[PDB]
């Protein structure tokens, strides 16, 4: 699966 | 009235985010960022990687 985007939230 | 299924699992790191499963469906509140705001069938929300739901 690919990683997750950097959080930004 | 927009629905998201998750294309994998994702367990919460954060009291921001939500777990999710592959195939459930959400609710999409929020996808202004790389993580969407989504609620699920028990009425919980939070922050999801936007890249694990597909967009229905």
């Amino acid at each position: 699966p690919p990683p997750v985007p950097n959080p930004d939230y | 009235e927009v629905v998201v299924v998750a294309k994998f699992d994702y367990v919460a790191q954060q009291e921001q985010e939500l777990d999710i499963k592959k195939n459930e469906r959400l609710w999409l509140l929020d996808d202004s960022k790389s993580w969407w705001r989504v609620r699920n069938s028990m009425n919980k929300t939070g922050f999801v990687p936007s890249n694990y739901v597909e967009r229905k």
